[PDB]
RNA sequence: AAGGAAUUAUAACAAAGAAGUAACACGUAAAGUGUGUAUCAAUCGAGUUUCUGACCUAUCAGCUUUUGAUGUUAGGGUAUUGGCCUAACAUGGCUAUGACGGGUAACGGGGAAUUAGAGUUCGAUUCCGGAGAGGGAGCCUGAGAAAUAGCUACCACAUCUAAGGAAGGCAGCAGGCGCGUAAAUUACCCAAUUCUAAAGAAGAGAGGUAGUGACAAGAAAUA
RNA sequence: UUCAAAGAAUCAUUCUUUUUAAAAUCCGGAUUUGUUACUUUGAGUAAAUUAGAGUGUUCAAAGCAAACAGUUAAAGCAUUGUGUUUGAAUACUAUAGCAUGGAAUAACAAAAUUGAACAAGCU
RNA sequence: AAAAACCGUAAAUCCUAUCUUUUAAAGGAAGGAGAAGUCGUAACAAGGUUUCCGUAGGUGAACCUGCGGAAGGAUCAU
């Protein structure tokens, strides 16, 4: 079932009675894959199939969430430097993605996600290229430095 | 009003440290109806003006088949996937599904070829023609008339067209 | 020692020569085929290398065939679901349960108990970590009995 | 209320102006206009910290309301207009030409120059617009449009514009041994020949740039302007000759006098 | 237990010095450690050593010269930029003139005056005098 | 051993230990805690302007044998009630019973000096006219 | 024709469609200028926004969600994005790497003091940013204000009044009372530095100059 | 888990050149090969302060000025007229972000109840 | 234009509730200081019952006693 909601489901940009569905590059040597390409699924938010332009940063994260709809949380893992210890210490920081359903994402999978607009309240995310990935305790407690 | 006085994610409260401040301006909607046209100027920033439709009747609607477009009254409103409320106040807005009073495509289908530039080939739905025999077509708006002040809209087609037919289904 | 005071150094230490002595006259297939043999009998791995130093004229099992014991038990099929050494623990953690259950005052015993379960959940989450043991396997104080089998 | 900044504090001027931190509280402002008032500089500063012609901003103002001092041929009487890399002033009275350029530190010289070269000018393309009528228009780094451009015309190179007519003489395409000048950071002064451009994919493309003491330097392609090609430059550069030299080069040459 | 190998050794090594041994028997040789070996070697510091291989983490046994004084590791292995280098040989080892404090760096493991000399610093792994 | 962790990524335990532990110093704990505002009677000043309450003796630690001057003075700030020994060789009279007194620490923050149990403060103005100068006389004389 | 990437520039077709394109003023220059004007670009910026970065407290451990908390859809609104707001639907989101509270005698930063090196404390205060004009809230004008020497209202102060009404907001400059351990003249001027204007020629307690000044800082008699 | 080896200069040491495997690319020759930490170079940053260059504010604190030639002209350079040389450097602007050379040290990723590399054939 | 109605911003006032912060109070019960005050002698020596621990009960007060510990014992010892 794609028309799921109270309204239709289009697809902007999609052009269906003239011409010679609508999918983009996003760039950045980011594949666009085939589920996007191929596989009817509509979405606004999909950096791919829809009408937002991925710019500005590309961090790499890792899924803790699938829990919302298309949307994914990923803790950024990191060393904040103390200079008084002349020491590290893992400090990370949770970013809310969209995910867009060409992704089937798993938690623990690492991702990358670009910037883009903001989309939600907290969501100024989107993911971009999904690398597998597995886990054993919880993506919580996976730190993994990158 | 467009700004903070949100909780923080976490849920923690922000401790407001602003006023309010104009450039967060949320002036009130405008409830655009049906009627004999009405439109009001509202100053937006750098005198931008912006044309707050308050009653309609006379949009633009396509018929995006042929790719052409007729000025015709607006007749009812049937459907609005934000709330029915809406469509109880027969309020116009960005993707009512309303009835276009659709002679005037009839018309134009007249003078150019049969009876009900030209890449014609497609030759119509049968629902469609169904639904101009009776005079009076299903079409989205597509402007957002509170912005914009005109109720531009396009018939709809085919496959959107089964689906709100679907949900607007009477039955009991 | 992981978990008692205990610091003795009792050990196999294997020697120099790793490439098969020369009085060893047995080809590769044949003790292959032993171990299956004694695999199919009931034996675990490490009792299995054991008879085969014993019983018959072999060291070590590396030096005869390129391969290590476990891994051509697995390349033949016969290997087991649950790891020896897991196993094991799972065994006498069961054990110890019956015991107690039996004769609830055993308070040495429990405290033991106690250290094996940890000692499995180590084990347990290295299996885990690599793909001996499947992701969905806790260990569990009710079930334990029955998996050993 | 809160709306934009009118005045300019005097410690808070761009170092290149070099103002006093004693001799006033404030600082000139440059006028909006064609240039970016951190790589500008106001017709004020030009007159009375330059030149010298002036002693105060009054003298200052007087000199241009004779309508004698034109700024790229078109007269001006606002004080602190802006006035920018590469733009030829043409004091009327004295018969001076003047072209801005940079010094081999951050700073604004006025250059000296001749009748005939005074008639052009530099000016780097930033921006290749399409507009109505599928016409093509470059936008200047001196905030200047040049409708009907010749299509060979690419986003950074610079272009030999005209003065007497709004019209174009040639133009100097961004190559890979193109005599460019900076305007930016560290080697602003520095003018070479470019090596090599990196072309990142989202970020700044950065360039490096050999001298003629075969120093290479990077910098941003962004403050990089086109001087030349790789034989000799379309305008006259300073007497240093855009040769920043290391620090104790320069000392041994100050005590060489 | 082990952790870091090199310090044990280095531990034993200024241990044997102490007592006036001449060979000493390093226990689990380690790449590092070897580097870190010739390195003193090098710099006189040391005599000949016989990495002897067994078929595991293999022994050294080392040849003394009586002429260390101290040698030793600094664990954690600060990072340290080439221009945090001086701050850092000052405050360890006991004279400007002598002595050496050694950094693993992207070229190789050596000593202070060699990063200096290079222009990268890199990680330190411990010093002699 | 050390005792402290020295890893590479050690710096969070390392940063904690030491905020917690600092408190166990004294000074540091004076400083930082907000009881100084409450509990002090200058409320965080150099000194203080009273008036006087009562002229008053205060015998001195064992050892010494004196009847050390002392005025029991009233905090115009504070409303707060505090002895503060008056120096000089006879400059207890050179005050009056009610007198608008300023009044500073001893030397010691708030801790008591010397001879003296728990006097803290040192009157060392009187109506506007400097203690010293007065106890020296050749500088100055009480203006009433 | 670009941009890493376009539903971009742009071009065509079908519909609507603002505003505009001089019913203006000088007499100039070597035919010019002022004023105005649609769109574009530049500029002076502004708003949002990414990442990273803060002090004390666990005698604050669970918080957030009817009251938008987290998300999806559709809209409304905005100059634009966005629970920013509405409706409908999910049940999310944050947290022992300290969420949520509490405290700060907290505006932030550039910096200051003091340090061999680390550091520790300070940073109201020359610049940048934020905020506020007694307290909240609300608007009008305008390109830009939720303005405060704009307005409306309430609260708290308070002035004149013929008692009907009326105006008022020094955290501008001086100056005064109060508070206090604790801090200067109701000075002269636009000359400099700048701003504003119908822009040399006017204004400016912005700013400067003196006055008070043992805050500090420097040089230096008393032979 | 690629260790090493050889040649030339200098006062046992220092700095330099050359090759010792495998795969892809280019007309037998010639040239690319995990991620991040770390490190090196940059880039880009307001000045004021700070360090710091120059400069006899009479010194100094300063400031960002100045110096030079002359009882009034020579000299230069300009085609009788025009002073001239200049200076207001440089470094600091995180712990993050940007690009960047990297051989060590660290991680992590790749990897057998089976994993991918080619040559042939069929779709 | 006034006036009105409805949403929506929403001051202010009042009522609770909760929290924070100072602050009163008969009495209670600690603490510290002082004064050559009363009663003992607890501890320091085998301190005149070795001391001390934890716990329980006791008692004007130091303290006493039980149980199990310790030597910081007065025993490194058959
Ligand atoms: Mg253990
Ligand atoms: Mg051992
Ligand atoms: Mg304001
Ligand atoms: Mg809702
Ligand atoms: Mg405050
Ligand atoms: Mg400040
Ligand atoms: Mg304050
Ligand atoms: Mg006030
Ligand atoms: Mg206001
Ligand atoms: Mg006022
Ligand atoms: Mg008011
Ligand atoms: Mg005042
Ligand atoms: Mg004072
Ligand atoms: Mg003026
Ligand atoms: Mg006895
Ligand atoms: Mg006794
Ligand atoms: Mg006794
Ligand atoms: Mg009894
Ligand atoms: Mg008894």
């Amino acid at each position: 079932d794609v028309q799921h909601e109270r309204a239709y489901q289009k697809q902007e940009g999609a052009s269906f009675f003239n011409s010679k569905r609508y999918w983009k590059k996003v760039g950045l040597g980011f594949a666009t894959p085939k589920e996007a390409k191929e596989g009817v699924y509509v979405d606004k938010k999909c950096p791919f199939t829809g009408n937002v332009s991925i710019r500005g940063r590309i961090l790499k994260g890792m899924v803790i969430s699938n829990k919302m709809k298309r949307t994914i949380i990923i803790r950024r893992n990191y060393l904040h430097y103390v200079k008084k210890y002349n020491r590290f210490e893992k400090r990370h920081k949770n970013i809310p993605c969209h995910c867009s359903p060409c992704f089937d994402v798993k938690e623990g999978d690492i991702v990358t996600v670009g910037q883009c607009r903001p989309l939600s309240k907290t969501v100024r995310f989107n993911v971009l290229h999904v690398e597998k990935h597995q886990i054993f305790g919880s993506a919580r407690k996976q730190f993994v430095l990158f | 009003r467009d700004g903070r006085h949100k909780l923080r994610l976490t849920g923690g409260k922000k401790k407001i440290h602003k006023k309010k401040r104009k450039y967060e301006l949320g002036r009130p909607p405008s409830n655009t109806k049906l009627g004999s046209r009405q439109v009001h100027v509202v100053r937006g920033r750098g005198r931008n003006y912006k044309y707050r439709a308050i009653k309609l009747d006379s949009g633009s609607f396509s018929w995006p088949t042929f790719g052409i477009s007729k000025n015709t009254r607006i007749i009812d409103v049937v459907y609005n996937a934000s709330n029915n409320e809406l469509v109880r106040t027969k309020t116009l807005v960005k993707n009512c599904i309303v009835v276009i009073d659709s002679h005037p495509f009839t018309t134009w289908y007249e003078n150019t070829f049969g009876t009900t530039k030209i890449g014609k080939s497609k030759n119509i739905d049968p629902l469609l023609l169904e639904q101009f025999k009776q005079g009076r077509v299903l079409a989205c708006i597509s402007s957002r008339p509170g912005q914009c002040g005109k109720a531009d809209g396009y018939i709809i087609e085919g496959d959107e067209l089964l689906f709100y037919k679907r949900k607007m289904d009477k039955r009991n | 020692r992981m978990y008692g005071k205990g610091k003795g150094i009792s050990s196999s230490t294997l020697p120099y020569k790793r490439k098969q002595p020369s009085w060893l006259k047995q080809k590769p297939s044949e003790i292959e085929d032993a171990i299956i043999k004694l695999a199919k009998k009931g034996q675990t791995p490490s009792q299995i290398g054991a008879t085969l130093r014993d019983n018959y004229g072999i060291p070590q099992v590396k030096s005869v065939t390129g391969n290590k014991i476990l891994r051509i038990l697995r390349a033949q099929g016969i290997a087991t679901t649950i790891p020896e050494d897991l196993y094991f623990l799972i065994k006498k953690a069961v054990s110890m349960r019956k015991h107690l259950e039996k004769n609830k005052k055993d308070k040495d015993c429990k405290f033991r108990l106690i250290l094996t379960e940890s000692k499995i959940h180590r084990i347990s989450r290295y299996y885990k970590r690599k793909k001996l043991l499947p992701s969905n396997w806790k260990y569990q104080s009710s079930t334990a009995s029955a998996l050993i089998a | 209320g809160k709306g934009i900044k009118k005045h300019l504090k005097r410690v808070n001027a761009p170092s290149h102006w070099m103002l006093n931190k004693m001799g006033g509280q404030y600082a000139p402002k440059t006028s909006s206009g064609p240039h970016k008032l951190l790589e500008s500089i106001p017709l004020v500063i030009l007159l009375r910290n330059r030149l010298k012609y002036a002693l105060t901003f009054d003298e200052v103002k007087m000199i241009l309301i004779q309508k004698i001092v034109k700024v790229d041929n078109k007269v001006r009487t606002d004080c602190t207009f802006p006035v920018g890399l590469m733009d030829v002033i043409h004091i009327t009275k004295s018969n001076e030409y003047f072209r801005l350029l940079y010094d081999i530190k951050g700073r604004f010289v006025p250059h000296r120059i001749t009748n005939e070269e005074s008639k052009y000018k530099l000016c780097k393309v930033k921006k290749i617009l399409l507009r109505k009528g599928r016409l093509s228009i470059a936008v200047t780094h001196d905030g200047r449009s040049i409708p009907y451009i010749h299509p060979d015309v690419k986003v950074n190179d610079t272009v030999r514009l005209d003065l007497e007519t709004g019209k174009v003489l040639e133009h100097l395409k961004f190559q890979v041994g193109s005599l460019v000048m900076v305007t930016a950071g560290h080697s602003v002064g520095r003018v070479g020949v470019i090596s090599s451009i990196d072309k990142n994919m989202g970020t700044y493309d950065i360039i490096h740039v050999k001298d003629s003491r075969n120093k290479v330097f990077a910098t941003r392609l962004s403050n990089v302007f086109v001087i030349g090609d790789n034989t000799k430059p379309y305008i006259s550069l300073p007497r240093e000759k855009g040769i920043k030299l290391d620090i104790i080069e320069e000392r041994r040459n100050r005590l060489k006098a | 237990v082990r952790m870091s190998v090199l310090a044990d050794c280095l531990k034993t090594i200024n241990n044997a010095e102490k007592r006036g041994r001449r060979q000493v028997l390093i226990r689990p040789s380690s790449k590092v450690v070897i580097k870190f070996l010739q390195y003193m070697q090098k710099k006189g510091y040391i005599g000949s050593f016989e990495i002897v291989d067994d078929h595991r983490s293999g022994k050294i046994v080392v040849n003394l010269l009586g002429r260390i004084n101290k040698c030793a590791v600094i664990s954690p292995r600060y990072d340290v930029k080439l221009d945090e280098i001086e701050k850092i040989i000052t405050s360890i080892l006991p004279s400007r003139l002598f002595g050496h404090l050694i950094l693993t760096t992207p070229y190789g493991i050596m000593d202070h005056e060699e990063a200096r000399r290079k222009h990268t610093g890199g990680k330190v792994l411990g010093f002699f005098f | 051993g050390s005792g402290k962790p020295s890893g590479l990524r050690a710096a969070r335990k390392l940063r904690i230990r030491r905020r917690t532990q600092r408190w166990a110093d004294k000074s540091y704990k004076k400083s930082h805690l907000g009881t100084r505002w409450k509990s002090n009677p200058f409320r965080g000043s150099s000194h203080a302007k009273g008036i006087v309450v009562e002229k008053v003796a205060i015998e001195a630690k064992q050892p010494n044998s004196a009847y050390r001057k002392c005025v029991r003075v009233q905090l115009i700030k504070n409303g707060k009630k505090i002895t503060a020994f008056v120096p000089g060789d006879g400059c207890l009279n050179f005050i009056d019973e009610n007198d608008e007194v300023l009044v500073s620490g001893f030397g010691r923050s708030g801790h008591s000096v010397g001879d003296l149990p728990g006097v803290k403060f040192k009157v060392v103005k009187v109506a506007r006219v400097s203690l010293l100068a007065l106890f020296k006389e050749k500088k100055e004389k009480p203006r009433s």
